[PDB]
């Protein structure tokens, strides 16, 4: 389903109780005759920031908090603003985590940590102590089964052992260049989980389905999961319990914690309609409750559903588990963390590298442009197309305006101040051209060697829209001459977008993007 | 040929100031 004013999209992983909240969606359209539709893509948190950066996506993305701060930082996220009535009736910890730079950018749904699952019948009493996994194994193969089996194909999951004993992400506001993946504790705990593999007590090669499959089958005494995956043991009928992870050295496995979030994609114009489901269907005790039914949400952010289901001894271990890690940052860097603890696991945990060889690898990667180009052609297109029908130019593909939300505006303010600078400057203008004698042989160092002359004594909001009016005017004269065509005007459009790219995406962002551009030259 | 870039360039420069200048305060 393509976006659609008048019609919601939801995108939502596909582990989550996605038909339950269809059933939500039926009686919303029921009730007031809109449409709802519920899809579960591939991949969906690495398409959102390709897609909703050319204005697609879903109206609606569901995903835990750590993917958010890079979408809203990149201005793909809608800034969300409740009445203190509903704020009230969730708890504000999970407002926390979607909180990035004073702005919250999505509304929480529930609390997701990692617990450990067990088989009462095969393992009456489960273990408190990661070192005593290997002992039990060996007492478990004798009868053909084995301990514990989990994923270790997500470092998600084995990250509350990296952790335990002193891995860390990013130090405590957050400094980019001490990551602490490659320090003592973590090396501590990878070579636990690697030499477990080694000894033959799990399969390097093992993953979300072959665990799944081994625990509800009776095949394994233990599996590491959160409460999505509860609903599938209750139909094996298997005898299970939920309870606390075991420890290592003494400490607790930190699992990352996640909040289930829910957020509005800058493109949508279905803003306020979507907020409405959200507060009145979804997030009430019989909205949750039919997303609960299919698959279990875990501790729900709504305070009257949460007093019901915390009576539940799953929910508790759920929050005992929780309480012992750390909520994720949301920081726009998670993304190559997780990238590089993905790689250094798995290449420890088959043998192509050593644990010091792979975490100096993750810590190095951990550490330090073509999509934010992307971001910006659209404003630079609306403003050369506006330029380009005001000088009576027919250009290929930049006839008529229709943009959507996030540009619109910004496109007004845009135009708005750009004929403010020219107005004041119509002569020199008006004779750019003429002096500077462009050719195609000429015409990219030209171009490049006044932008730079620009900013070479700094940078403000002035100096780029004079920036912006210049290649602007660049472009419509490149239009102009016969022997540099419509092919020079998206090739112009390029050159503005990439400069802008390249050499001003830190200056921008550090001063607020462009909800800052609206707030410098904002009215009245 | 080039120097009159720099004249150009310094131009736009002088003239993003004082759009910059003139929003200062809202
Ligand atoms: O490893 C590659 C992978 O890393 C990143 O994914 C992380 C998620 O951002 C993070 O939330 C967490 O994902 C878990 C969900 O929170 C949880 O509800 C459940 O659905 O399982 C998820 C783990 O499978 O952990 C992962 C890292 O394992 C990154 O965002 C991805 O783009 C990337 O593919």
């Amino acid at each position: 389903m393509k976006i659609e004013e008048g019609k919601l999209v939801i995108w939502i992983n596909g582990d989550k109780g996605y038909n339950g909240l269809a059933e939500v969606g039926k009686k919303f359209e029921k009730d007031t005759g809109i449409k709802v539709t519920v899809e579960h893509p591939d991949k969906l948190e690495e398409k959102f920031p390709q897609v909703a950066a050319t204005g697609d996506g879903p109206d609606i993305i569901f995903w835990a908090h750590d993917r958010f701060g890079g979408y809203a930082q990149s201005g793909l996220l809608a800034e969300i603003t409740p009445d203190k009535a509903f704020q009230d009736k969730l708890y504000p910890f999970t407002w926390d985590a979607v909180r990035y730079n004073g702005k919250l950018i999505a509304y929480p749904i529930a609390v997701e940590a990692l617990s450990l699952i067990y088989n009462k019948d095969l393992l009456p009493n489960p273990p408190k102590t990661w070192e005593e996994i290997p002992a039990l194994d060996k007492e478990l193969k004798a009868k053909g089964k084995s301990a514990l089996m989990f994923n270790l194909q997500e470092p998600y999951f084995t990250w509350p052992l990296i952790a335990a004993d002193g891995g860390y992400a990013f130090k405590y506001k957050y400094d980019i260049k001490d990551v602490g993946v490659d320090n003592a504790g973590a090396k501590a705990g990878l070579t636990f989980l690697v030499d477990l593999i080694k000894n033959k007590h799990m399969n390097a090669d093992t993953d979300y389905s072959i665990a799944e499959a081994a625990f509800n089958k009776g095949e394994t005494a233990m599996t590491i999961n959160g409460p999505w995956a509860w609903s599938n043991i209750d139909t094996s009928k298997v005898n299970y319990g939920v309870t606390v992870l075991p420890t290592f050295k003494g400490q607790p496995s930190k699992p990352f914690v996640g909040v289930l979030s829910a957020g509005i994609n800058a493109a949508s114009p279905n803003k306020e309609l979507a907020k409405e489901f959200l507060e009145n269907y979804l997030l009430t005790d019989e909205g949750l409750e039919a997303v609960n039914k299919d698959k279990p949400l875990g501790a729900v952010a709504l305070k009257s559903y949460e007093e019901e289901l915390a009576k539940d001894p799953r929910i508790a271990a759920t929050m005992e588990n929780a309480q012992k890690g750390e909520i994720m940052p949301n920081i726009p860097q998670m993304s190559a963390f997780w990238y590089a603890v993905r790689t250094a696991v798995i290449n420890a945990a088959s043998g192509r590298q050593t644990v010091d060889e792979a975490l100096k690898d993750a810590q190095t990667n951990s550490s330090s442009p073509n999509a934010q180009e992307d971001n910006y052609k659209r404003i630079v297109k609306s403003y050369v197309g506006e330029k380009l029908r005001k000088k009576g130019l027919k250009i290929r593909g930049y006839e008529g305006e229709e943009l959507k939300p996030p540009v619109i505006e910004i496109a007004k303010t845009l135009q708005r101040v750009g004929d403010e600078l020219e107005s004041a400057n119509t002569d020199f203008f008006k004779n750019m051209c003429d002096q500077l004698q462009i050719t195609p042989s000429t015409a990219y160092p030209t171009f490049q060697s006044i932008a730079d002359e620009i900013f070479v004594s700094g940078k403000n909001w002035g100096r780029v829209v004079a920036f912006l009016t210049f290649g602007g005017n660049f472009a419509v004269h490149c239009a102009l001459r016969a022997d540099m065509g419509e092919e020079y005007v998206d090739r112009v459009v390029n050159w503005i977008s990439k400069y802008m790219a390249v050499n001003l995406d830190y200056w921008i962002n550090q001063q607020g993007g462009w909800d800052g551009f609206l707030i410098f030259f904002e009215k009245t | 040929n080039g120097t009159v870039n720099k004249e150009v360039a310094h131009c736009l420069k002088r003239i993003g100031d004082d759009l910059v200048n003139n929003h200062q305060l809202n």
